[PDB]
């Protein structure tokens, strides 16, 4: 079955299952193979891998890593996917003395923003956006990966699992526990990485989800029922929460230009309802400019 | 969040037609009958109010087997096999916590083993080659009822119930889609409730009239003026709760003046 795959490495490990980087011996195509551990007297085939396929089959987009076969098996299950060279993370690592120049910012942000799209106008959440899930490759395209915590939604939606996205990049409607969360969600997320990008470094590195709460409450100003109808009465909202006020932008990451800032803060909005969809950030005016340069690897 | 609501009805509208059964499918199989697919069915219903379990898990179940027994033959010993691994995925698929592997071999009061389920659900997997995100009736009414002024708590658990009763017979429900069986299901419960028509708002959005739901309308409402006696009954039984407001024992109108 794999008989025409040679693993060539380990490559990390996800939500679920193991990624090895393999060659197809009779074509020369270098894949990405997720290895999923099955095995009767158990849970079958885990729900994660059951939303994941699904959902990759239905989603092909330039900006969304594609699943290429299904290789189903009495023992194990092997996801084939396109391979893509290195994550956004270890860019940003190499990328440390230089920084990542503007073009290539506004490049992946909006390759990502499609991606993220596309996904949304196919009812699909992804939930766990974060550096080490988005995948670059040798031509200056970006991707999204990990679908292991996706899931396919409805409208309007219902309450979903709370126990979604990593915690840096975890939108305050999760955080104070509203029982609808949507689409905002993912663009919290990829507002967050958006920051990231421009400061190398982590927006909002809480290590709790109090301390991840003070450390946007001190960024963004403490949310009141003005700028947020409703917070007041989310369940894990308190009243004792202290009262930071909003910083200029300017100072949240210095280097970006005034309509980089405007996308950023409209990415950043606490309101779910008043957050920008993607399909609107695509024709933000800092994408006017937009290229697409090929990245230093 | 309306910024992709006609985005996502287009593509549901495009997945409903690639995911639909073969209508002409229980001709084809020499062992089960529609009555054996009814009783399938409401054991599910069943099944679902045991496990507290979510109206759309139980309308992907169903989509699953009829899919499934559009392509494979099936003994009449086997056909709630067949329909365990189904609602198996479908938890799976659509549920925060789903029931494990051994409540649903307890369910069938050890009819089958573990070991069956679990090789089943991987057929199951096999032959609708692990395309479970199908759009449903449920799917398509949700929308639907954001179209109404003002909301009303009695039309939306109606055109549920009635959704729901359309899941039972294969013989006519079989040959039409799940946007169609909203339509009707959302006409009938807001007429019998309220006195009021499909809205021409869902006009523009569907494409659908009254004219072009009318097959599936006049068969609905022969189902909803029949239900009292019908073999089966669960449906009619989940729905008299308050969770869905006793919807089930609102008198039909007697005609429809279409
Ligand atoms: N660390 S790294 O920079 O050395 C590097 C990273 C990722 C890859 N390549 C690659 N990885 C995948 O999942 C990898 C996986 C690891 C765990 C976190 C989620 C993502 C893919 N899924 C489809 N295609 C895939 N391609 C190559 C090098």
């Amino acid at each position: 079955s794999m008989e025409n795959f040679q693993k060539v490495e380990k490559i990390g490990e996800g939500t679920y299952g193991v990624v090895y980087k393999a060659r197809n011996k009779l074509t020369g195509e270098v894949v990405a193979l997720k290895k999923i551990r099955l095995d009767t007297e158990t849970e079958g085939v885990p729900s994660t891998a059951i939303r994941e396929i699904s959902l990759l089959k239905e989603l092909n987009h330039p900006n969304i890593v594609k699943l290429l076969d299904v290789i189903h098996t009495e023992n194990k299950l092997y996801l084939v996917f396109e391979f893509l060279h290195q994550d956004l993370k270890k860019f940003m690592d190499a990328s440390a003395l230089t920084g990542i120049p503007l073009p290539l910012i506004k490049s992946y942000l909006f390759q990502l923003l499609q991606g993220l799209a596309f996904c949304h106008s196919h009812r699909v959440l992804h939930r766990d956006l974060k550096p080490q899930n988005l995948l670059i490759n040798t031509e200056g395209a970006i991707k999204l990966a990990d679908f292991g915590l996706a899931r396919a939604f409805g409208v309007p939606v219902r309450t979903y699992t709370h126990e979604v996205v990593t915690l840096w990049y975890r939108a305050p409607e999760i955080l104070l526990g509203c029982k609808y969360y949507s689409t905002a969600v993912d663009i919290w997320s990829l507002g967050c990485i958006f920051a990231e990008m421009v400061t190398r470094r982590a927006l909002f590195p809480g290590d709790s989800e109090i301390d991840q709460l003070f450390r946007i409450f001190r960024t963004l100003g403490t949310p009141d029922e003005v700028v947020w109808p409703g917070v007041t009465s989310m369940p894990d909202y308190k009243p004792s929460f202290p009262k930071w006020a909003r910083q200029d932008f300017s100072k949240v990451v210095p280097p970006l230009d005034e309509d980089g800032r405007s996308l950023l803060s409209q990415m950043l909005h606490y309101d779910p309802n008043k957050r920008i969809s993607a399909k609107a950030a695509l024709a933000h005016p800092f994408f006017q400019d937009v290229t697409k340069p090929v990245p230093h690897l | 969040v309306p910024d992709y609501h006609e985005d996502i009805h287009t593509y549901l509208r495009e997945m409903e037609v690639k995911c639909k059964p073969k209508v002409g499918y229980m001709k084809k199989q020499p062992d089960i009958t529609n009555s054996m697919r009814a009783i399938l069915v409401d054991w599910l219903v069943e099944v679902g109010e045991e496990y507290k379990l979510q109206n759309e898990t139980l309308h992907l179940a169903v989509n699953y087997i009829d899919r499934f027994l559009s392509s494979m033959s099936v003994l009449r010993g086997k056909l709630q096999l067949v329909g365990t691994a189904a609602m198996l995925l479908a938890s799976k698929f659509e549920e925060i916590y789903p029931p494990e592997v051994a409540e649903f071999v307890y369910i069938t009061d050890d009819t089958y083993t573990k070991k069956q389920v679990l090789r089943m659900e991987h057929l199951v997997l096999k032959v609708l080659t692990f395309d479970l995100a199908a759009p449903t009736v449920n799917q398509f009414l949700t929308q639907y009822f954001l179209h109404q002024q003002p909301a009303n708590c009695k039309v939306e658990s109606l055109a549920m119930f009635l959704g729901e009763l359309s899941l039972i017979d294969a013989d006519p429900y079989l040959k039409y889609l799940p946007s169609v069986i909203a339509g009707a299901a959302f006409h009938l419960a807001l007429y019998t409730v309220t006195g009021q028509s499909w809205p021409e708002s869902l006009i523009r959005k569907t494409g659908y009239t009254l004219e072009s739901l009318k097959p599936c309308l006049m068969d609905l409402h022969q189902t909803y003026l029949k239900a009292p006696q019908h073999a089966q009954q669960s449906i009619r039984e989940k729905y008299k709760n308050s969770k869905y407001h006793g919807v089930s024992l609102l008198n039909p109108p007697e005609t429809l003046n279409l």
